């Protein structure tokens, strides 16, 4: 009849797991609070962002980041579980890159962070790699008639991050203010970068 | 494996419940949501248990209601306790005696896997290369909507893994191999219904022929 099964609460699932598994003593002391800890204060957008405008005032990483991601990377020291394998696309002018898991969540947890319950949606998951102009464009990010969308389904190792176009009005700004402005949804290719007016 | 998590091309959903830079509130919406990653862990990094191949092999592996009705995390939950009962490490009863009631895991594998392919082809940039067009019951990270499909290598790696439809079921043959960056233009893979542009996929080694 289609009906879903019957299930304990996902909670009391999840903590009968954890309980099972500790009290065979295979769960050292402390280990899932410090995997905790690193997703959610170590894994973090803020580190790409600190890539890109490292690479958008520095010709010479910018090259390094488009050839050798996981160099570059690594000169941070933000290498990590899903995130052993990079490599940067960049846009131009005629080009928009975007990045999604089809067939789960794939992401570059340590530079990126995490990815948020939109990006491993059934929405986006089934859509984005047949109609990523509209999916965008939903989303609040109009790409052009004149722009090539190119989107990167991580089907194995390699894990992506977007190097965006700079924008206007940014002339001179330090790392720390460009970085600002490069979000976790323009790391993932589904926004541009923003300057206020 | 042909199953209801190989979405991309599928028609009839929605808006992406998202709009740019909208807050997505914090990494974890419950306090139990760092379990399944953690635990998964646990499982490859101390006990030496299972692969992370293993892990996404068993979510595909929910049956398909379950899996269309499931939260992400909480697949992730049923995925990792399944591999523990699998391996004997956990039984389904004491699982569902501690949660308090059922506990229905992902459905038995239906294949053994199959071995990484002995003989491939090293691939060069800019070279034309057509998905092999074979049907794999077990694990394979291959989207269906590329099978058989043409396109152009865009990257070799330069480091190589086991092959996923070897280490996904536990096997000793995975091997090692590359993978690509095969360029499909979009027309190639979905006609004239697609508005985008083109398509790259992360292929390994041994899902790849020459093309003509
Ligand atoms: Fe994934
Ligand atoms: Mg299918
Ligand atoms: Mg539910
Ligand atoms: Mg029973």
């Amino acid at each position: 009849e289609n009906a879903a099964p019957a299930q304990a609460p996902v909670s009391d699932r999840a903590w009968a797991l954890f309980r099972a598994l500790d009290g065979k003593g295979l769960v050292p002391d402390g280990y899932v609070e410090g995997w905790k800890k690193t997703f959610e204060e170590d894994f973090s957008p803020r580190r790409g962002a600190e890539l890109v405008a490292r690479a958008w005032t520095d010709p010479e990483f910018r090259q390094l980041l488009l050839t050798d991601g996981t160099a570059a990377v690594a000169q941070y020291g933000y290498l990590g579980p899903q995130g052993e394998y990079i490599v940067a696309v960049e846009d131009t002018p005629t080009l928009k890159n975007v990045i999604v898991c089809s067939l789960c969540s794939c992401t570059a947890w340590p530079i990126l962070g995490l990815p948020p319950t939109w990006y491993k949606s059934f929405e986006y998951r089934a859509r984005v790699v047949r109609e990523p102009r509209k999916v965008l464009s939903e989303m609040g990010t109009e790409i052009a008639s004149d722009i090539e969308i190119r989107v990167y389904d991580t089907t194995a190792e390699t894990r992506y991050m977007v190097l965006p176009q700079r924008p206007a009005g940014t002339e001179g700004w330090s790392q720390e203010q460009l970085q600002e402005i490069v979000t976790k949804d323009c790391l993932i290719g589904v926004a541009i970068p923003q300057v206020p007016t | 494996m042909d199953g209801v998590h190989d979405l991309a091309g599928v028609q009839g959903f929605g808006k992406v419940p998202h709009t740019v830079n909208a807050d997505i509130g914090p990494t974890f919406h419950a306090e139990w949501e760092h379990l399944p990653y953690s635990l998964m862990f646990a499982g490859v990094a101390e006990l030496g248990a299972f692969s992370v191949d293993e892990v996404r092999y068993v979510v595909e592996r929910m049956e398909p209601r379950h899996y269309m009705m499931t939260p992400f995390y909480e697949r992730y939950v049923i995925g990792v306790a399944t591999l523990m009962v699998e391996k004997g490490i956990l039984t389904q009863d004491e699982l569902e005696s501690l949660a308090g009631g059922p506990f229905p895991l992902s459905r038995p594998s239906e294949s053994e896997g199959r071995p990484a392919p002995v003989e491939t082809t090293t691939f060069e940039v800019g070279q034309r290369v057509r998905v092999r067009d074979e049907y794999v019951p077990g694990h394979i990270r291959m989207p269906a909507y590329c099978r058989g499909r043409v396109g152009t290598i865009s990257h070799r790696t330069t480091e190589k893994w086991p092959f996923p439809d070897a280490i996904g079921h536990g096997r000793n043959d995975a091997g090692e191999e590359p993978t690509y960056h095969v360029k499909f233009a979009a027309e190639e893979l979905f006609g004239s219904d697609t508005d985008g542009g083109s398509v790259v996929v992360d292929l390994f080694e041994g899902y790849l022929e020459p093309a003509a």
